[PDB]
C-alpha cells in the first residue's frame, strides 16, 4: 500500500538510474 | 560543523520542493541544479505512486500539518524498517511530501501556507537523521545524487 509503493518504486527508480 | 552544512542544504532542498509543488517562485536565479534535478525525478516518482495507489489514496485524508506529520513519520518508519537506504528511496521521501501537501491543500477550506513551512522541517529532520549518514558516505548530493539522476 503506501509503504509498499514507496519501497518498490523507490527501489526500481534506483535500479533504472 | 559539517553536520550543519548538510542540514541547511537538506532544509533548502525540502523548502525548494514544497515551493515547486505549490507553483511559487522562489527568488534569485530560480533553483539550484541539484534542486532542479531532484524536483524532476521526485515528481516523476510521485505521479507513479499516485497512479499505483488511486483506490488507496482516495481514502487517505490529511486534515492538518499535525496529521500530515503523524502519517509522514509512520510511513517513513515502515518504508525504511528493512534497513535499506538508496537514492531512489530518498527521492520517495520528497515524493511523499508532495502528496501530503496536495491532500492538505485539497481539504483545507482555508489553506494557510505559512504553516506548510513546517512540513519541510519534519521532512528535513527525517532525512538528516535517518539517511544523512548514508548521504555523506555515498558521494553527497553534488557528486552522489546529481551524477546519478542528472
Amino acid at each position: 500500500x503506501i509503504a509498499e509503493a514507496l519501497r518498490r518504486i523507490g527501489d526500481a527508480f534506483n535500479a533504472a538510474y | 560543523s559539517m553536520t550543519d552544512c548538510e542540514f541547511g542544504y537538506i532544509y533548502r532542498l525540502a523548502q525548494d520542493y514544497l515551493q515547486c509543488v505549490l507553483q511559487i517562485p522562489q527568488p534569485g536565479s530560480g533553483p539550484s541544479k541539484t534542486s532542479r534535478v531532484l524536483q524532476n525525478v521526485a515528481f516523476s516518482v510521485q505521479k507513479e505512486v499516485e497512479k499505483n495507489l488511486k483506490s488507496c489514496l482516495d481514502n487517505v485524508n490529511v486534515v492538518s500539518v499535525d496529521t500530515a506529520r503523524t502519517l509522514f513519520n509512520q510511513v517513513m518508519e515502515k518504508e525504511f524498517e528493512d534497513g535499506i537506504i538508496n537514492w531512489g528511496r530518498i527521492v520517495t521521501i520528497f515524493a511523499f511530501e508532495g502528496i501530503l501537501i496536495k491532500k492538505l491543500l485539497r481539504q483545507q477550506i482555508a489553506p494557510d501556507v505559512d504553516t506548510y513551512k513546517e512540513i519541510s522541517y519534519f521532512v528535513a529532520e527525517f532525512i538528516m537523521n535517518n539517511t544523512g549518514e548514508w548521504i555523506r558516505q555515498n558521494g553527497g548530493w553534488e557528486n552522489g545524487f546529481v551524477k546519478k539522476f542528472e
